[PDB]
Protein backbone atom coordinates (compact mmCIF):
# COMPACT_ATOMS: atom_id res chain seq x y z
CA UNK A 1 0.00 0.00 0.00
CA UNK A 2 1.04 3.59 -0.55
CA UNK A 3 1.25 6.42 -3.05
CA UNK A 4 1.64 5.44 -6.71
CA UNK A 5 4.36 7.60 -8.26
CA UNK A 6 4.38 6.18 -11.80
CA UNK A 7 2.51 3.78 -14.08
CA UNK A 8 4.76 2.34 -16.80
CA UNK A 9 3.32 -0.44 -18.97
CA UNK A 10 6.05 -2.39 -20.73
CA UNK A 11 1.51 -7.79 -31.52
CA UNK A 12 1.83 -5.44 -28.56
CA UNK A 13 -0.73 -5.89 -25.76
CA UNK A 14 0.76 -5.52 -22.26
CA UNK A 15 3.64 -7.66 -21.01
CA UNK A 16 3.89 -6.10 -17.53
CA UNK A 17 3.15 -2.86 -15.70
CA UNK A 18 5.78 -1.11 -13.57
CA UNK A 19 4.25 0.51 -10.48
CA UNK A 20 6.05 2.45 -7.77
CA UNK A 21 4.97 2.83 -4.14
CA UNK A 22 6.18 5.53 -1.75
CA UNK A 23 5.51 5.81 1.99
CA UNK A 24 7.15 7.64 4.88
CA UNK A 25 8.82 4.36 5.90
CA UNK A 26 10.39 3.71 2.49
CA UNK A 27 9.85 3.24 -1.23
CA UNK A 28 9.42 -0.01 -3.15
CA UNK A 29 8.64 -1.02 -6.73
CA UNK A 30 6.46 -3.83 -8.07
CA UNK A 31 5.70 -5.25 -11.51
CA UNK A 32 2.11 -6.36 -12.04
CA UNK A 33 0.07 -8.29 -14.60
CA UNK A 34 -2.51 -6.84 -17.03
CA UNK A 35 -5.32 -8.37 -14.94
CA UNK A 36 -4.60 -6.41 -11.76
CA UNK A 37 -3.63 -3.50 -14.01
CA UNK A 38 -7.13 -3.82 -15.47
CA UNK A 39 -8.47 -3.66 -11.92
CA UNK A 40 -6.47 -0.45 -11.39
CA UNK A 41 -7.77 1.02 -14.66
CA UNK A 42 -11.29 0.16 -13.51
CA UNK A 43 -10.46 1.95 -10.24
CA UNK A 44 -9.22 4.98 -12.24
CA UNK A 45 -5.82 4.85 -10.53
CA UNK A 46 -3.52 7.72 -11.52
CA UNK A 47 -0.12 9.03 -10.48
CA UNK A 48 -0.31 10.38 -6.94
CA UNK A 49 -3.04 8.07 -5.60
CA UNK A 50 -2.63 6.05 -2.41
CA UNK A 51 -3.80 2.48 -3.02
CA UNK A 52 -4.12 -0.72 -0.98
CA UNK A 53 -3.36 -4.08 -2.61
CA UNK A 54 -3.31 -7.57 -1.09
CA UNK A 55 -1.08 -10.15 -2.76
CA UNK A 56 -3.10 -13.21 -1.75
CA UNK B 1 51.16 28.21 5.37
CA UNK B 2 48.00 30.36 5.40
CA UNK B 3 44.61 28.81 4.65
CA UNK B 4 42.23 31.30 3.02
CA UNK B 5 38.54 30.37 2.75
CA UNK B 6 36.61 33.02 0.82
CA UNK B 7 32.86 32.88 1.39
CA UNK B 8 30.07 35.04 0.03
CA UNK B 9 29.22 36.77 3.33
CA UNK B 10 32.26 35.83 5.45
CA UNK B 11 35.92 35.05 4.81
CA UNK B 12 37.98 32.93 7.22
CA UNK B 13 41.78 33.02 7.15
CA UNK B 14 44.19 31.09 9.31
CA UNK B 15 47.47 29.24 9.53
CA UNK B 16 42.09 32.23 13.05
CA UNK B 17 40.46 35.43 11.80
CA UNK B 18 37.02 35.58 10.19
CA UNK B 19 35.49 38.81 8.90
CA UNK B 20 32.61 40.00 6.76
CA UNK B 21 33.14 40.15 3.02
CA UNK B 22 31.47 43.58 2.82
CA UNK B 23 34.04 46.21 1.88
CA UNK B 24 30.67 42.47 -1.27
CA UNK B 25 33.16 41.10 -3.80
CA UNK B 26 31.59 37.61 -3.75
CA UNK B 27 27.96 37.43 -4.91
CA UNK B 28 26.23 34.05 -5.32
CA UNK B 29 29.57 32.50 -4.20
CA UNK B 30 31.22 33.71 -7.45
CA UNK B 31 33.53 36.68 -6.74
CA UNK B 32 32.50 39.67 -8.85
CA UNK B 33 35.38 41.98 -7.81
CA UNK B 34 39.05 41.12 -8.29
CA UNK B 35 40.20 44.43 -6.80
CA UNK B 36 38.00 43.97 -3.74
CA UNK B 37 39.01 40.31 -3.53
CA UNK B 38 42.69 41.28 -3.62
CA UNK B 39 42.01 43.99 -1.04
CA UNK B 40 40.39 41.42 1.26
CA UNK B 41 43.38 39.13 0.70
CA UNK B 42 45.88 41.88 1.52
CA UNK B 43 43.88 42.89 4.59
CA UNK B 44 43.77 39.22 5.62
CA UNK B 45 47.56 39.04 5.27
CA UNK B 46 48.07 42.24 7.26
CA UNK B 47 45.77 40.83 9.95
CA UNK B 48 47.73 37.58 9.75
CA UNK B 49 50.91 39.54 10.45
CA UNK B 50 53.06 38.61 7.44
CA UNK B 51 56.63 39.87 7.74
CA UNK B 52 57.04 41.08 4.15
CA UNK B 53 54.93 43.87 2.67
CA UNK B 54 53.05 41.45 0.42
CA UNK B 55 52.45 37.87 1.54
CA UNK B 56 55.35 35.77 0.28
CA UNK B 57 57.16 33.49 2.71
CA UNK B 58 54.24 31.14 3.37
CA UNK B 59 52.24 28.96 0.95
CA UNK B 60 48.65 30.15 0.59
CA UNK B 61 45.44 28.21 -0.02
CA UNK B 62 42.32 29.68 -1.62
CA UNK B 63 38.83 28.21 -1.42
CA UNK B 64 37.05 27.89 -4.77
CA UNK B 65 33.26 27.97 -5.02
CA UNK B 66 31.34 25.41 -7.05
CA UNK B 67 31.68 26.22 -10.77
CA UNK B 68 34.22 28.96 -10.09
CA UNK B 69 34.93 31.20 -13.10
CA UNK B 70 38.05 30.34 -15.06
CA UNK B 71 38.40 33.98 -16.12
CA UNK B 72 38.26 35.04 -12.46
CA UNK B 73 40.80 32.34 -11.61
CA UNK B 74 43.08 33.55 -14.41
CA UNK B 75 42.80 37.23 -13.48
CA UNK B 76 43.26 36.48 -9.77
CA UNK B 77 46.20 34.21 -10.63
CA UNK B 78 47.94 36.81 -12.80
CA UNK B 79 47.28 39.68 -10.38
CA UNK B 80 48.24 37.47 -7.42
CA UNK B 81 51.50 36.33 -9.03
CA UNK B 82 52.50 39.77 -10.35
CA UNK B 83 51.30 41.74 -7.31
CA UNK B 84 51.38 39.59 -4.17
CA UNK B 85 54.14 37.24 -5.31
CA UNK B 86 53.61 34.44 -2.80
CA UNK B 87 56.21 31.63 -2.82
CA UNK B 88 53.50 28.99 -3.27
CA UNK B 89 49.75 28.89 -3.88
CA UNK B 90 47.09 26.19 -4.14
CA UNK B 91 43.35 25.83 -4.69
CA UNK B 92 40.93 23.89 -2.50
CA UNK B 93 37.28 23.20 -1.78
CA UNK B 94 35.57 23.90 1.53
CA UNK B 95 33.19 20.96 1.06
CA UNK B 96 36.11 18.65 0.27
CA UNK B 97 38.03 19.84 3.33
CA UNK B 98 35.01 19.56 5.64
CA UNK B 99 34.24 16.13 4.19
CA UNK B 100 37.85 15.02 4.67
CA UNK B 101 37.67 16.23 8.28
CA UNK B 102 34.32 14.52 8.84
CA UNK B 103 35.44 11.19 7.39
CA UNK B 104 37.17 8.81 9.84
CA UNK B 105 39.82 8.03 7.21
CA UNK B 106 41.27 10.99 5.31
CA UNK B 107 42.19 8.70 2.41
CA UNK B 108 38.65 7.67 1.40
CA UNK B 109 35.66 10.03 1.28
CA UNK B 110 32.21 9.06 0.04
CA UNK B 111 28.59 10.13 0.31
CA UNK B 112 26.41 13.02 -0.79
CA UNK B 113 27.64 16.27 0.77
CA UNK B 114 25.24 19.14 1.49
CA UNK B 115 26.96 22.51 1.97
CA UNK B 116 24.74 25.45 2.97
CA UNK B 117 26.42 28.78 2.24
CA UNK B 118 25.40 32.39 2.66
CA UNK B 119 24.52 33.33 -0.94
CA UNK B 120 24.20 29.78 -2.33
CA UNK B 121 23.61 26.18 -1.29
CA UNK B 122 25.56 23.44 -3.08
CA UNK B 123 24.87 19.72 -2.60
CA UNK B 124 27.01 17.27 -4.58
CA UNK B 125 27.79 13.54 -4.23
CA UNK B 126 31.36 12.24 -3.93
CA UNK B 127 32.67 8.74 -4.63
CA UNK B 128 36.11 7.06 -4.91
CA UNK B 129 37.72 10.29 -3.66
CA UNK B 130 36.74 12.52 -6.61
CA UNK B 131 33.64 14.70 -6.77
CA UNK B 132 31.15 14.11 -9.59
CA UNK B 133 30.41 17.35 -11.44
CA UNK B 134 27.37 15.88 -13.20
CA UNK B 135 25.43 15.23 -9.98
CA UNK B 136 26.42 18.58 -8.43
CA UNK B 137 23.44 20.76 -7.49
CA UNK B 138 23.52 24.52 -6.94
CA UNK B 139 20.92 26.76 -5.29
CA UNK B 140 20.82 30.56 -5.55
CA UNK B 141 18.96 30.87 -2.24
CA UNK B 142 20.90 31.06 1.00
CA UNK B 143 21.01 32.17 4.60
CA UNK B 144 21.71 35.78 3.64
CA UNK B 145 18.57 36.09 1.51
CA UNK B 146 16.70 34.11 4.16
CA UNK B 147 17.77 36.57 6.87
CA UNK B 148 16.87 39.50 4.62
CA UNK B 149 13.46 37.98 3.92
CA UNK B 150 12.95 37.41 7.66
CA UNK B 151 13.84 41.05 8.36
CA UNK B 152 11.42 42.01 5.59
CA UNK B 153 8.57 39.97 7.07
CA UNK B 154 9.30 41.27 10.57
CA UNK B 155 9.55 44.74 9.01
CA UNK B 156 6.07 44.33 7.52
CA UNK B 157 4.77 43.01 10.86
CA UNK B 158 5.01 46.40 12.59
CA UNK B 159 6.20 49.77 11.22
CA UNK B 160 8.10 50.71 14.38
CA UNK B 161 9.64 47.28 14.93
CA UNK B 162 11.52 47.62 11.63
CA UNK B 163 13.44 50.74 12.65
CA UNK B 164 13.91 49.47 16.21
CA UNK B 165 15.58 46.19 15.18
CA UNK B 166 18.58 46.20 12.86
CA UNK B 167 18.85 43.70 10.02
CA UNK B 168 22.01 42.11 11.44
CA UNK B 169 20.53 41.99 14.95
CA UNK B 170 17.42 40.31 13.55
CA UNK B 171 19.69 37.89 11.69
CA UNK B 172 21.50 36.95 14.90
CA UNK B 173 18.21 36.70 16.80
CA UNK B 174 17.03 34.44 13.97
CA UNK B 175 20.22 32.40 14.35
CA UNK B 176 19.89 31.86 18.11
CA UNK B 177 16.11 31.96 18.63
CA UNK B 178 14.94 30.01 15.54
CA UNK B 179 15.18 26.30 14.73
CA UNK B 180 14.06 23.96 11.95
CA UNK B 181 11.09 21.83 12.98
CA UNK B 182 11.00 18.14 12.13
CA UNK B 183 7.36 18.22 10.97
CA UNK B 184 6.12 21.42 9.36
CA UNK B 185 2.55 20.17 9.74
CA UNK B 186 3.07 19.54 13.45
CA UNK B 187 4.71 22.95 13.92
CA UNK B 188 1.69 24.91 12.68
CA UNK B 189 -0.55 22.65 14.77
CA UNK B 190 1.60 23.35 17.84
CA UNK B 191 1.47 27.09 17.18
CA UNK B 192 -2.33 27.21 17.18
CA UNK B 193 -2.64 25.79 20.70
CA UNK B 194 -3.03 28.03 23.77
CA UNK B 195 0.53 27.17 24.78
CA UNK B 196 2.89 29.02 22.44
CA UNK B 197 6.67 29.18 22.11
CA UNK B 198 6.65 33.00 22.39
CA UNK B 199 10.33 33.91 22.01
CA UNK B 200 10.77 37.45 23.35
CA UNK B 201 14.03 39.36 23.01
CA UNK B 202 7.40 39.54 20.10
CA UNK B 203 8.61 36.73 17.80
CA UNK B 204 5.94 34.22 16.80
CA UNK B 205 6.01 31.11 14.61
CA UNK B 206 7.90 33.15 11.99
CA UNK B 207 11.09 31.90 13.67
CA UNK B 208 10.49 28.36 12.39
CA UNK B 209 8.61 29.67 9.33
CA UNK B 210 11.55 31.74 8.05
CA UNK B 211 14.07 28.85 8.24
CA UNK B 212 11.57 26.58 6.48
CA UNK B 213 12.35 28.44 3.23
CA UNK B 214 15.53 26.35 2.94
CA UNK B 215 13.63 23.06 2.56
CA UNK B 216 10.61 24.74 0.90
CA UNK B 217 11.44 26.63 -2.33
CA UNK B 218 7.85 27.79 -2.83
CA UNK B 219 7.87 29.80 0.40
CA UNK B 220 10.24 32.46 -0.99
CA UNK B 221 8.58 32.52 -4.42
CA UNK B 222 11.42 30.73 -6.20
CA UNK B 223 10.71 28.29 -9.04
CA UNK B 224 13.33 25.74 -7.93
CA UNK B 225 12.12 22.17 -7.48
CA UNK B 226 13.52 21.48 -4.02
CA UNK B 227 15.98 19.45 -2.00
CA UNK B 228 13.79 16.34 -2.08
CA UNK B 229 13.45 16.57 -5.87
CA UNK B 230 17.20 17.21 -6.10
CA UNK B 231 17.93 14.07 -4.07
CA UNK B 232 15.42 11.96 -6.01
CA UNK B 233 16.62 13.18 -9.41
CA UNK B 234 20.27 12.97 -8.32
CA UNK B 235 19.92 9.43 -6.93
CA UNK B 236 17.67 8.23 -9.77
CA UNK B 237 20.28 8.46 -12.54
CA UNK B 238 23.08 7.03 -10.38
CA UNK B 239 23.67 3.30 -9.87
CA UNK B 240 22.01 1.46 -7.00
CA UNK B 241 25.38 0.47 -5.49
CA UNK B 242 26.50 4.00 -4.59
CA UNK B 243 23.15 4.82 -2.97
CA UNK B 244 24.06 2.81 0.13
CA UNK B 245 27.22 4.85 0.72
CA UNK B 246 25.52 8.11 -0.28
CA UNK B 247 22.86 7.49 2.37
CA UNK B 248 25.49 6.10 4.76
CA UNK B 249 27.51 9.35 4.75
CA UNK B 250 25.87 12.79 4.63
CA UNK B 251 27.97 15.84 5.52
CA UNK B 252 26.48 19.20 6.56
CA UNK B 253 28.81 22.18 6.98
CA UNK B 254 28.69 25.96 6.83
CA UNK B 255 27.20 28.75 8.89
CA UNK B 256 23.73 28.29 7.40
CA UNK B 257 23.58 24.75 8.83
CA UNK B 258 23.90 26.00 12.43
CA UNK B 259 20.11 25.96 12.82
CA UNK B 260 19.09 23.36 15.43
CA UNK B 261 16.97 20.39 14.43
CA UNK B 262 18.18 20.43 10.82
CA UNK B 263 20.04 17.14 11.34
CA UNK B 264 16.98 15.38 12.77
CA UNK B 265 14.68 16.84 10.11
CA UNK B 266 17.14 15.90 7.36
CA UNK B 267 17.43 12.39 8.82
CA UNK B 268 13.65 11.96 8.96
CA UNK B 269 13.08 13.36 5.46
CA UNK B 270 16.04 11.47 3.98
CA UNK B 271 14.94 8.26 5.71
CA UNK B 272 11.41 8.85 4.38
CA UNK B 273 12.53 9.41 0.78
CA UNK B 274 15.10 6.60 0.79
CA UNK B 275 14.13 2.92 0.58
CA UNK B 276 13.20 0.92 3.66
CA UNK B 277 16.23 -1.36 3.31
CA UNK B 278 18.72 1.47 2.76
CA UNK B 279 19.98 3.07 5.98
CA UNK B 280 20.29 6.87 5.99
CA UNK B 281 22.84 8.45 8.34
CA UNK B 282 23.56 12.18 8.54
CA UNK B 283 27.01 13.17 9.84
CA UNK B 284 27.56 16.51 11.59
CA UNK B 285 31.08 17.40 12.70
CA UNK B 286 31.75 18.81 16.16
CA UNK B 287 33.08 21.99 14.51
CA UNK B 288 31.18 22.21 11.21
CA UNK B 289 31.71 25.97 11.00
CA UNK B 290 35.52 25.72 11.10
CA UNK B 291 35.65 22.26 9.48
CA UNK B 292 36.63 23.87 6.17
CA UNK B 293 39.59 25.71 7.71
CA UNK B 294 40.60 22.58 9.63
CA UNK B 295 40.47 20.35 6.56
CA UNK B 296 42.34 22.97 4.55
CA UNK B 297 44.95 23.21 7.31
CA UNK B 298 45.34 19.42 7.25
CA UNK B 299 45.56 19.24 3.45
CA UNK B 300 48.16 22.02 3.54
CA UNK B 301 49.85 20.22 6.45
CA UNK B 302 50.31 16.99 4.47
CA UNK B 303 53.70 17.05 2.75
CA UNK B 304 52.86 14.93 -0.30
CA UNK B 305 49.45 16.56 -0.73
CA UNK B 306 51.12 19.98 -0.64
CA UNK B 307 53.78 18.90 -3.14
CA UNK B 308 51.28 17.45 -5.63
CA UNK B 309 48.44 19.90 -4.95
CA UNK B 310 50.67 22.98 -4.72
CA UNK B 311 51.19 24.90 -7.97
CA UNK B 312 53.99 27.42 -8.38
CA UNK B 313 53.26 30.89 -9.74
CA UNK B 314 55.93 30.77 -12.46
CA UNK B 315 54.99 27.27 -13.64
CA UNK B 316 51.28 28.04 -13.25
CA UNK B 317 51.77 31.10 -15.46
CA UNK B 318 53.30 29.10 -18.31
CA UNK B 319 51.01 26.08 -17.95
CA UNK B 320 47.99 28.31 -17.30
CA UNK B 321 45.00 27.90 -15.04
CA UNK B 322 44.16 24.51 -16.54
CA UNK B 323 46.77 22.93 -14.26
CA UNK B 324 44.93 23.96 -11.09
CA UNK B 325 41.59 23.54 -12.86
CA UNK B 326 42.37 19.89 -13.65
Amino acid sequence: EGEVTELTPCGKTISHVIIGLKTAKGTKQLKLDPSIFESLQKERVEAGDVIYIEAN
Amino acid sequence: PLVLDNGSFQVRAGWRLQFRAVCSPFDRNVPVNLELQELLLDYSFQHLGVSSQGCVDHPIVLTEAVCNPLYSRQMMSELLFECYGIPKVAYGIDSLFSFYHNKPKNSMCSGLIISSGYQCTHVLPILEGRLDAKNCKRINLGGSQAAGYLQRLLQLKYPGHLAAITLSRMEEILHEHSYIAEDYVEELHKWRCPDYYENNVFVGTERIRAPEIIFQPSLIGEEQAGIAETLQYILDRYPKDIQEMLVQNVFLTGGNTMYPGMKARMEKELLEMRPFRSSFQVQLASNPVLDAWYGARDWALNHLDDNEVWITRKEYEEKGGEYLKE
